[PDB]
């Protein structure tokens, strides 16, 4: 009686970033689901790194599963592979199967020094100015706010 | 020859052109098309194409494809569609490429389920059959007859059904390796109606002791690594008469039983690294073959784990005759 | 002594007319007080980089005044996450070079049959010797389409045509065409159904690192004449390591780029004339290409081939046509290579493995 | 135009990447005494993918029982261009159907 | 001194299990002390000598001090002689002459043409361009020059002066050999197979050797003892007529038979 679908994803797998040896799993959610598997850098991960919890939401009527999978920095330093450190979820149902968003675990790092800091300029009362601002080398991209004299700044303002 | 696509000579290259469909303009003298690391879709596929007699190889790579194509050329023997998103194969599709030998569907998402009951075997002509690193979770029943290699690796496959390699008689070389299989998985004697068996393989699995019922009539290539093999049996790896090469590396192997490769007269390769060895006075029968062996069979691998008195040890050189065990 | 942190640039200068000599450098963090960033970053003190002094050598060396930027152009990343330096502990000498192994004999003038060793049981496959290490050790790789994953080690030459290995390499990755090379102890291949390249230290027995050559066609799409997944070749010369391939850009034309063995990136390109699918093979000496026509088993009211037609420069980055006669007893030529120890070429043609003499210019401009 | 603007501290700027398309900008600096041309700057504008509309359920495979029905969903609505980011999530839809005998 | 030509290599003792899988260990022959000198091999970092009180000791891991050396190691050819370490500095054919006692550099010897730093090592490689023996004789230095083609030269060096005494060219080539040894001035070069070499089967014999005083070299087959497959360092000490034997992570002793066919 129930409605037989291919699996559709819930919390599907984010981009993960290691800090200071901390190792830092990878969430996945499907339903229907019966099996689901991680194929991280073009090949499957082993079964007992797996760890399903098949938990069924109020709100939504058929069953849904979870799947954990821990990636620690010793995985991530000795992959030599040509792009960065990417995993996919597959999840199984009794139509067929459903791939997720490749989630790529990096390396989180953050630098002192900036490419380029502000000049300071002379401008009249009608002229217009331009700031300029090159943030630090890290990974993810930083992300730049500007401050009026220690204060911040609302651009909708 | 298409304004897009670049012909050149007796081939055709639509290959990285951010094409959606099969470009119109193709000629009647062309033998290979390479239209591979595109986006086209399944649905850009036109009747025209199929007209196209004198094409013989395609290859489709890295594209956006759901399902098998239609309306491909007629007269077809290499096909390539791999690292794509194909997860249903028609009976109808395989029908329209009855020429078709060599077929590759390596990366795709193709599932059980997916796959009509004997598509593959519409495909008359088909020996190569390449289902290497899909979403399968057993091997499919309808195959062709004529079928000489199965390539159905790095999958999901716990399962095998006796009735899976039914009619498959010509078949040369299995590769099932990478998979969730185990000896439960296995039916009985499943194997035993190959043969024609050459090579057969099961490495990275979880094999507990070697598939019984095995083809010896042409088996020559025997790899069985990574698994969790405690024992072999005796009647393992007789009427194996015929085998050459031998590979048991990488497994849970204390002891071997006395005899349990008298039948592999052709054996040409042993291989047994990495195995906790316990070396005690099951291994007093390993140490005499070793010696009298002829400089046909290389064995290599056999190092003692047990007890810390012979730990590290080769088992093809034994200190005060072996102690005080005979 | 030298030291410069991350991003860099280290300077080096003899007096007078002095070179400039390594004894001992690093790539990493040995100490913590030394450079100055985020404690984060210096909490591991073991980086290492062995390959620093090599580095060094082929740029500081034999020069009186030398500029390296410690980066990941000229350094490849060790230990991801930390902020590394470079140490190097450098003496002045005589301005004096060493000579024949490093340079150039010439340009080429005549190809000549040299050794046959023995008839493989395949028609094509690939055998080279490692050019940078003094040793007479052979690797054997015979090309078994949609198979080959296995690269073969010999102790020496009688052991080579008697069939006694040392030891076999099982490889990551399924490899594509008779286009590998060895390279200081480390081998390069073309990865199957991908325009990348694949470094594989034969030492630890494991991938070092994995490079992407741009546009580059790849799995029988641009090979050589005779097919077989030839897409991307690689030559070792007196200039180095090079990639010897095929772009769309170029309409199938030869594109030839030098590659560095470290950083494994592209440090130069170059389009030619010549298409690689009209040619048999290609090789690399003292920066120039050299095009392979042959004869071929099966060839419709043929008869040309077996020559050498065209030749490219990359330091004058000029073109000519030539013709040199080249050997050809057996017709499937499958590979072609040069080493600079030897000037000899490493072929292999239809089940022979064979290895030819060469015969040079009195100049080369 | 009014979404490109030259600005007193030497600065283009462009609103939307529509008025003003790709290619290979360079500047230019003037004086009495000479010119002087600079790097030219490779400035690229990618169009990001987006789905298109859902086709038509397919009919029943099977005649009696568990059955199938189809419906794709391109990335062509727009189609990625310049390098821009593939589509995000599942092309095909299949659910179970029971035809009555 | 001398006890005569060599016949067969037989085990003795097994000490202990190393971390590491290559490394060196010998004892002083010159003074009479029961301590130990332990090497443990560490590519591109090795620089450090631990010295040990007694046997037992060093089964135990009980250190009595560690010497920290001017310059880093190549290779396993270490080599103790009367209170002074001789060893091959990194990316260098020079022997480091080290006093023990004063704790200091006492000399530095360029051994002349010698091929270094993994040009010409052994079978396994690792550095091991230029190998130190102590034998009745005195101090000797196995290496191998481009002038002989790659095959082993030994030269006897003056621990003292630190200069080359006498020059032998051999026949055997450095890279075909696992290891080498010196006895009375004779030469034993040994032959095995290795670890991940699961190709080889052959038996692992000593089958070259080279006197020194008649100049003259012969074809041998002696049975090498091999429970291991990672033969590292071979030294002879001729206060008590034994092999220091480092194979895999394991560090053995081996026993020596000898025949009195000398002239
Ligand atoms: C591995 O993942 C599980 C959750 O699936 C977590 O509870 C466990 O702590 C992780 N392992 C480590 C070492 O953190
Ligand atoms: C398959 O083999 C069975 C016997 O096991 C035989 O009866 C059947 O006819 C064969 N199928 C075909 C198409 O020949
Ligand atoms: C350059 O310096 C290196 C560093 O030792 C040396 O080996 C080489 O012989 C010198 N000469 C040339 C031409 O490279
Ligand atoms: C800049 O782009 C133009 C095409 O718009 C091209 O012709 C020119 O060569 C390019 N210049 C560089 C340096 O890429
Ligand atoms: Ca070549
Ligand atoms: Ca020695
Ligand atoms: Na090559
Ligand atoms: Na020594």
């Amino acid at each position: 009686s129930a409605p037989g679908t291919l699996p559709h994803f819930i919390e599907e797998p984010e981009d993960a970033y290691i800090i200071k040896s901390n190792p830092i799993a990878l969430r996945c959610k499907a339903r229907p689901a019966m099996q689901i598997f991680f194929k991280c850098n073009g090949e499957w991960v082993h079964q007992n790194e797996h760890v399903s919890e098949e938990s069924l939401d109020e709100s939504s009527g058929l069953k849904v599963r979870e799947v954990f999978i821990n990636v620690t920095r010793q995985q991530v330093e000795d992959f030599h592979g040509p792009e960065d450190y990417w995993c996919q979820c597959v999840a199984w149902s009794h139509l067929g199967t459903s791939k997720s968003r490749k989630a790529s675990v990096r390396i989180a790092y953050l630098r002192k020094n900036f490419e380029q800091d502000p000049q300071g300029r002379e401008v009249p009362i009608e002229g217009m100015i331009v700031l300029h601002c090159r943030p630090p080398e890290g990974v993810p991209a930083a992300e730049v706010e500007w401050l009026k004299n220690e204060e911040p700044i609302d651009s909708e303002q | 020859c298409p304004s897009v696509c670049r012909c050149d000579r007796n081939f055709v290259y639509c290959n990285e052109r951010s094409l959606t469909s099969v470009p119109l303009g193709i000629p009647e003298g062309v033998t290979v098309l390479y239209l591979h690391n595109n986006q086209i879709n399944n649905a850009g596929f036109p009747a025209e194409l199929h007209n196209v007699q004198s094409v013989h190889t395609v290859y489709l790579y890295g594209n956006q494809l759901d399902e098998f194509p239609m309306n491909l050329p007629k007269n077809v023997r290499v096909l390539h569609l791999q690292e794509n998103n194909i997860q249903t194969i028609s009976r109808a599709a395989l029908a329209q490429l009855l020429k078709l030998e060599e077929l590759h569907l390596d990366d795709n998402s193709i599932s059980t389920v997916g796959v009509e009951d004997g598509a593959f075997r519409e495909a008359i002509s088909l020996k190569l059959l390449f289902l290497s690193k899909n979403h399968l979770s057993s091997v499919p029943v309808g195959l062709p007859v004529d079928l000489q290699e199965l390539r159905v690796d790095e999958n999901r496959i716990a399962v095998i059904s006796d009735m899976a390699f039914q009619n498959l008689t010509s078949l040369e070389r299995l590769i099932v390796d990478g998979n969730l299989l185990t000896n439960k998985g296995i039916a009985e004697g499943t194997f035993s109606h190959l043969t024609k068996l050459k090579e057969f393989s099961i490495v990275r699995n979880s094999l507990s002791h070697p598939p019984p019922d095995l083809p010896g009539t042409h088996l020559i290539r025997l790899y069985l690594q990574d698994n969790q093999i405690n024992h072999i049996p005796l009647t393992a790896f007789a009427n194996l008469r015929k085998l050459e090469r031998l590979d048991i590396s990488n497994n849970q192997l204390r002891m071997l039983t006395q005899g349990v490769f008298d039948h592999l007269s052709n054996l040409k390769q042993l291989t047994a690294r990495n195995n906790p060895w316990f070396c005690d006075c099951s291994i007093k029968w390993v140490t005499e073959w070793l010696k009298y062996i002829p400089s046909s069979l290389n064995v290599r691998g056999f190092m003692c784990q047990g007890p810390e008195q012979v730990r590290g040890m080769a088992v093809r050189e034994l200190n005060m005759n072996l102690l005080s065990c005979p | 002594r030298e030291l410069s942190c991350e991003s860099y640039p280290i300077e080096l200068r003899c007096p007078g007319t002095d070179v400039i000599m390594i004894e001992s450098a690093n790539y990493g963090r040995t100490d913590d007080k030394i450079c100055d960033s985020d404690p984060a970053q210096m909490e591991n003190i073991r980086c290492y980089l062995p390959d620093a002094y090599k580095i060094m050598s082929q740029r500081c060396n034999n020069r009186t005044q030398c500029a390296v930027v410690a980066g990941p152009d000229v350094f490849p990343d060790p230990c991801p996450g930390t902020y590394k330096y470079l140490e190097v502990q450098y003496e002045c000498v005589p301005y004096k070079v060493e000579q024949k192994v490093f340079l150039c004999p010439g340009l080429l003038k005549g190809v000549y049959q040299s050794e046959h060793l023995f008839e493989s049981d395949h028609q094509s496959g690939a055998w080279c010797k490692d050019p940078l290490q003094a040793s007479d050790k052979i690797y054997y790789m015979p090309w078994t389409p949609y198979r080959t994953d296995t690269l073969t080690e010999y102790s020496s030459k009688d052991d080579f045509i008697a069939g006694r290995p040392t030891t076999t390499y099982k490889l990551p990755h399924r490899v594509d065409g008779t286009g590998f090379v060895v390279y200081d102890g480390a081998l390069f291949f073309n990865k199957e159904r991908t325009r990348n390249i694949v470094k594989f230290d034969l030492r630890t027995r494991i991938k070092s690192g994995e490079a992407i050559i741009a546009n580059a066609n790849y799995h029988d799409t641009s090979p050589y004449r005779w097919g077989g997944k030839s897409d991307i070749d690689l030559a070792v010369d007196e200039n180095g390591l090079w990639v010897i391939y095929a772009t769309e850009q170029n309409n199938g034309k030869i594109v030839i780029s030098q590659l560095n063995p470290y950083t494994l990136r592209i440090e130069g390109t170059w389009d030619t004339a010549y298409d690689k699918r009209s040619a048999s093979n290609a090789f690399m000496i003292c920066g120039i290409l050299y095009v392979v026509k042959s004869v071929y088993e099966d060839d419709d009211n043929e008869a040309t081939g077996n020559k050498i037609d065209y030749i490219y420069n990359t330091d004058q980055s000029k073109d000519s046509l030539v013709d040199v006669p080249f050997p050809n007893s057996y017709q499937y030529i499958a590979a072609v290579d040069y080493n600079p120890r030897d000037n000899l070429l490493y072929v292999w043609n239809n089940y022979h493995v064979v290895k030819y003499s060469l015969d040079f210019g009195p100049l080369d401009g | 135009d009014e979404n490109i603007d030259t600005r007193a501290d030497h600065n283009l700027i462009i609103r939307q990447a529509r008025l003003s398309d790709s290619g290979n900008y360079t500047c230019m600096a003037a004086n009495i005494v000479a010119k002087r041309r600079s790097l030219s700057a490779t400035v690229v504008v990618y169009v990001n993918g987006g789905w298109s509309s859902w086709t038509e359920w397919s009919a029943c495979n099977v005649r009696c029982g568990r059955g199938w029905q189809k419906r794709s969903r391109t990335c062509t609505n727009p189609a990625p261009l310049n390098g821009g980011a593939f589509c995000e999530g599942m092309s095909v839809q299949k659910i179970t159907c029971t035809a009555l005998c």
